[PDB]
Order: structure tokens, then sequence, then C-alpha cells
């Protein structure tokens, strides 16, 4: 439908935050190299990242590494809506911790 | 601090030593990295403290020592170097010369091996502006570039404000405020902060212990609002306080006891500006909340 | 024998000796001291420096005789004037800032001189600030006056410093044939001129200038400290243009308004690896 | 499992 939701292309950079976007992709969209915008993914799957320029690496499709796909349950060329996030301030107090099958092994304060 | 940071900190100990107890002047310079290290440890160790910091009893504290390293190298000689003994300067610890630099060198070397032996405040003649201390700005300035000055700024901004003594004395730079009103709105206000040129801070600062005003009045920054005795008085009833110190004055006897020895206003400036032969002293809090006057050369 | 350096610094004695027994101390310390001044001056030929800081004296002493020194440290005092500084041309170096100096003067030229601070002085008074040639480095910071006396006089110094200074007026600074550095803070200088003349400079300093654009930055290969400290910021035309060069070390934005969000200072952090350092917080490059 | 009562990883 809209043509904000651009196929989710496979980024060859292996940064999660990072999406390799063409010219015309960073030209059409309000997409600057710096540009903090928010994806929508599967069951309200959202997420702010970066925004590359490299159009080289895309064709009107949004390069994403697989980790990415991974964290917003995804798949390769999904059609993904992406909206301008500048409402991310610095959290206040921010609870975290580490995943027992990912942190096993790990020693310390990893 | 780091081993680096540490290695530095003893290496200025003992040339504060050895510099201790001769004329004043001493800098205690360091590396690059290495001092941009220990300025940003430092800055993150101070702004982790509040505002509002108390004392650990018992403790020698010393007047305004107006940037002085022979004062500071006496005090730490007699009343207890560091770590051996809790310093908590009231203001003024910079001023115009050479000497302050060795002595915000000690004070956070100390700090960074024992925070719970050092302590230094600032007050009219140690501002963070050269409008009212110069002593420190300008001589970065002639001295040092101007990229380790704003990193000197920016830590000496990351400090705490006041002191407390066991919730006894409070370890003030001059006298009261009358746009003081509790601990919440002083623990609240965190890095960065300076002395200004009127309010509370500012009148701590700058401002001394008045009493020919009541509420709040002029000060002898002309700016600053030196809250009289009444003022004092409603605080120390409000907030059940016994006790503020004062400094960043030229006292003829060193330690001054206002407000019935409710204002010890010591004052360890040794023959300020030749003329005024302001005496020395220090603020020996036991650990009783037994405040003595420590008095030391003028 | 002879001490070498006469140290008065807070000696609490109102005498110093050694000063005409001593005739080859070259370093007359007194800075900080409880006394008034340092006598025989004129007695010790081999003096080299002569500092006095918190001097109790108002006035000079023998502040011409000497005219075999070298530096002559008479900044943080608390003298009425300073006098008879301009007779001593052979003076190499001069420190007489940060005191009172109720009347700055005695400074109209010197043969041999290569340092000079006499600023800093309560009457916003200077007489004769560009009358020699043949210094190499600038220190005209801190001046009390409203604006500069003469700066395009100074067409052989190598280094320029004019920071923090009150003369708002400051002309001539396209004179100058070539300058290694350049400090224009806070100079009232609506642009920075001498930019195309001297451009060899590996620093500069816009101290939040009015320009929206750096005056030829793209093609300004060679400085190394780009500061623009407190900018609001004017424009982005030159950020782009010293994004456009590599050969930049230390580059302040600096504390503008798009730096609000994290992410823009991320960007500007990778899309500028050239500098070395970044401001405050030196760039990882 | 806590929030903003454990000291952090401060850098």
């Amino acid at each position: 439908n809209r043509p904000n939701r651009l196929i989710v292309d496979e980024a060859i950079n292996e940064d999660n935050s990072v999406v390799s976007l063409s010219q015309p992709k960073m030209d059409e969209l309000q997409l600057f190299r710096g540009d903090t915008v928010l994806l929508k993914g599967k069951k309200r799957r959202e997420a702010v990242c970066i925004v590359l320029s490299d159009d080289t690496c895309s064709d009107e499709k949004i390069r994403m590494n697989r980790v990415v796909r991974n964290n917003l349950r995804v798949r390769l060329g999904d059609v993904i809506s992406i909206q301008p996030c500048p409402d991310v301030k610095y959290g206040k107090r921010i609870h975290v911790l580490p995943i027992d099958d990912t942190v096993e092994g790990i020693t310390g304060n990893l | 601090m780091a081993d680096l940071d540490k290695l530095n900190i003893d290496s200025i100990i003992q040339r504060l030593l050895e510099v201790r107890g001769s004329k004043p002047g001493k800098n205690v310079q360091l590396q690059e990295n290495e001092i941009r290290g220990l300025c940003l440890k430092s800055r993150e160790i101070f702004l982790s403290q509040p505002i509002l910091l108390e004392l650990e009893a018992p403790l020698k504290i010393c007047g305004d020592i107006h940037g002085q390293y022979y004062d500071l190298l006496r005090l730490f000689e007699y009343g207890g170097f560091p770590p051996e003994s809790n310093y908590l300067f009231l203001g003024d610890y910079v001023d115009r010369g050479k000497q302050s630099l060795e002595t915000i060198c000690l004070l956070l070397a100390y700090k960074i091996k024992y925070p719970e032996n050092f302590f230094l405040l600032r007050g009219n003649h140690e501002c963070a502006s050269i409008n009212r201390i110069y002593g420190f700005y300008d001589e970065c300035k002639r001295r040092y570039n101007i990229k380790l000055w704003k990193t000197f700024t920016d830590c000496f901004n990351c400090l705490p404000i006041a002191a407390i003594v066991d919730e006894k004395i409070f370890c003030c730079h001059g006298g009261l405020s009358p746009d003081l009103q509790s601990m919440e709105q002083i623990r609240r206000i965190m890095r960065p902060t300076d002395v200004p040129d009127q309010g509370l801070l500012c009148d701590l600062l700058w401002s001394d212990p008045d009493k020919d005003v009541l509420g709040w009045g002029e000060n002898d920054r002309g700016v600053s609002f030196t809250f009289g005795a009444e003022v004092v008085a409603k605080f120390l009833h409000k907030h059940d306080l016994d006790l503020i110190c004062r400094a960043h004055q030229v006292v003829e006897d060193g330690y001054e006891f206002f407000a019935k020895r409710q204002l010890v206003t010591l004052f360890s400036a040794p023959n300020y500006c030749g003329e005024f032969d302001n005496a020395g002293a220090m603020m020996s809090v036991d650990e009783t909340l037994m405040c003595s006057f420590q008095i030391l050369k003028p | 024998r002879d001490a070498e350096d006469v140290d008065l610094n807070h000696y609490r004695i109102g005498k110093i000796e050694g000063f005409e027994v001593l005739k080859k101390v070259k370093t007359l310390c007194l800075r900080q001291n409880l006394i008034k001044c340092i006598e025989n001056l004129e007695e010790l030929q081999s003096l080299r420096e002569l500092d006095l800081y918190d001097n109790q004296i108002k006035k000079i002493e023998n502040l011409e005789a000497l005219t075999e020194l070298e530096i002559l440290d008479i900044s943080f005092n608390l003298l009425r004037n300073i006098e008879g500084v301009d007779k001593l041309t052979r003076l190499k170096k001069l420190f007489l800032v940060n005191n009172k100096i109720s009347k700055i003067e005695n400074l109209s030229n010197l043969h041999q001189l290569q340092m000079l601070e006499l600023g800093s002085n309560r009457i916003r008074a200077i007489e004769n600030i560009d009358t020699l040639t043949n210094l190499e480095s600038l220190f005209l910071g801190k001046n009390k006056i409203t604006k500069l006396q003469n700066l395009d006089a100074l067409t052989n110094l190598t280094v320029l410093s004019m920071q923090s200074n009150r003369l708002t007026k400051i002309e001539g600074l396209q004179n100058l044939v070539n300058l290694r550095e350049l400090y224009l803070s806070h100079n009232g200088i609506e642009v920075i001129e001498g930019l195309e003349n001297n451009n060899k400079l590996t620093m500069l300093d816009i101290a939040s200038n009015r320009i929206k654009k750096i005056e030829n930055i793209s093609h300004l290969t060679e400085l190394q400290e780009f500061w623009m400290n407190d900018n609001l910021l004017e424009s982005w035309s030159d950020l782009d243009e010293l994004k456009g060069a590599r050969s930049l070390e230390t580059v302040y934005l600096e504390r503008n308004p798009l730096q609000k969000d994290p992410q823009y200072r991320r960007k500007v952090m990778l899309a500028l690896p050239s500098v070395r350092q970044i401001d405050a917080t030196f760039v990882r490059f | 499992f806590s929030g903003e009562g454990q000291k952090l990883g401060s850098l």
C-alpha cells in the first residue's frame, strides 16, 4: 500500500542498527544518514535505528542484517513501514537483564 | 585512582611533602592522556556524590587556604596529612598565585585514594569564573592551553557544594542565605554548578555571616544576599542546625565564633595581600562534634 | 657562593638579603610575598627573571635600571603603577598582568623583546602597542580597552592570542603576511580577516562566530584546530567545509542546538573521522 | 530483577 513499507533486503554490514538505504531511498523518503527513524514489524514490533546511505547496497529495498531481522521478528524482503522516531529521549531507569541461554559461559559482569 | 593515576597521585603527594614546610607555589603537573583520564575520573567521582556531603568525625577542617601550597602543607603536617586525617575546606580554596593547583591536585588525589578523608569547597575567592576568581582561569590561560582549562572547569563544575559534620556543623563558605529553603532542592541540584552573584549558593560563597540584616540584604560582594542573624537563626531552628562555617574574609584572628559560637568564621588566609595581615586558622572537629579553633600563622 | 635565584615567596619578612651580595641571582622571585618589593634590583647585573606577586609595594623599584634583564615578572602585584619598563630594550620577557596596575604605561617599544604581558589593568590605557617589529609571538588578549589599538603592524609574528579581550573593534588582521597561530576568541570581529593572506595557520578560533560558514575552510587543509566554542550554531555550511578536509585534529562545533538528539552526536562523530579531537571529548578517529 | 536499585555499570 503505502510507499513507506519498503522491502527489507539483506545488509552486507553486520551492524544491527544500520540499514543500507539507496540514494533514491534516502532521498524520496525523509531518510538522512543520521535519522533515527522507527520501523514497525510483525505483532507490534517497533524499533528505532539508523538509516545508512548506501546507494550501491540497496535498490528500492532496505538492506537489513540478519540480526535486525531476528530482533524485529521479520523475514527478508518484508515491506516494513518506516517512520521518524525523534521522541526517543534518554531513559531514566531502564531495567535490563541478560539471557540465560545467551549469558551461559560468559563469567563475571559480562 | 587508576594505576597511572594512583602513581601520579603518590608522586604528587611526595612532591607536596618535599615542598611542605617551604615556600608555596607548587604546581604538580602531569602527562596529557594520564591527566585527561585523571580529570575524567575526578569529575565522575565528584559528580557521584550529592551536593550536600557528610563529614566523617573526627576531622581537621581548615579555613580559607586561599590557594596556598605552604598553608595546605602546614595544615597537612599539623592537622593531619591525607589520608591520615579528614580535611574539609569551608571555601576560597583557590585564589591568586601558582599554589592553588598543587592544593587542588592533592585534594583530588586524596579523594581518589580515600574520599572519606578529603573535601574542599569554594567561596568568593575560589569561584569558577575569572570575574570573581581569576587566580585559576588566568593562571591556566597563562601557563597551560585552553583544552586543559576547559577540562578543569568541567571537573570543578562537576563537584559537590556543601558538607555537614554529623548534622551538627554546616561547612559553608560564608554566611546564611534567604534563598536556601531546604536540602531537597540542594541534593536535587547536581552537577554542574557554580557560585552566582545573588541567591543562596551565591550568598554562601560570596557573602559572609551577616548581623546587620535580619532576613536578607546586601553583601560584601555587592550582589550577594548576606543573610542576617535572624535569617540564620530561623534556618538553624527549622533545620535543627547548630553551627555554620564562614570563610572568604580577611580574619585578623583566623577563627571567629559568631552567632554565639554558631558561626565559626575559620579563615586560613595568612597575610592576605600582604597589607592585610589576616590570621590563619582551622576548625578541629572532634568525633563528638567538638568544634575547636586551630589557629595558624598570619 | 652567590645564589643564582632569589626566592621571596611568602618570605614573611620585609627585608630580603642576597639581592646585592649575590650578583649572580637570575631568578628574583617574590611571588605571593609578604613584603613590599625587592631592593638592589640594579645591583645584580646578571638577573634573568624577577617575579613579584602579591607585592605590598604600591610602586616599582629600579624598574628601568636593569637594562640587562631577560624576564620581568611584575605580575599579580598590588602596585599603583608600572613605569620605566619601556627603557629596558633588552628585556626578553615581561609579566605585569593580573595586577592592580592603576596606570598601565611604559610599554612603548623595545629592541630585543620576546614576551610581553602587562594587561589586566584598572585603567584601559594602551601606549604604543604595535611599535616594535622584532616580535614573533603576540599575546594581546584580556585587553581592558573597548577597542584594539593596532593589529595591522604585526606582519612578522607567527603566534596571535587575543582571547577574552574587551577590545570589540579588531581590525588589520589581514595585513599579516603569515601567522602560524592566531587566536581570535571574543575579539568582537564579525568576520575573520587574513584567512586568505595568512592561510598557513594550523589553529583557528571562532568563539561563537556570527558567520554562518567558515571563511574558506574546505580549501584549508592545514588547520588542525578548528574551534568554534558556544556556537548557536550559525549554519551547517561551516560544518560541511570542515568535513571536506581531512588534515584537522581539533574540531569544536560547539554546543549547538542540533546536539539534543544523542543520535545526532553519534552521526556527527561517524561522519567526521579525520578530526583527531572532537571539541571536548576527543574523537576516537 | 529490580530497577534503579543496583549500582549500575558506570562509564
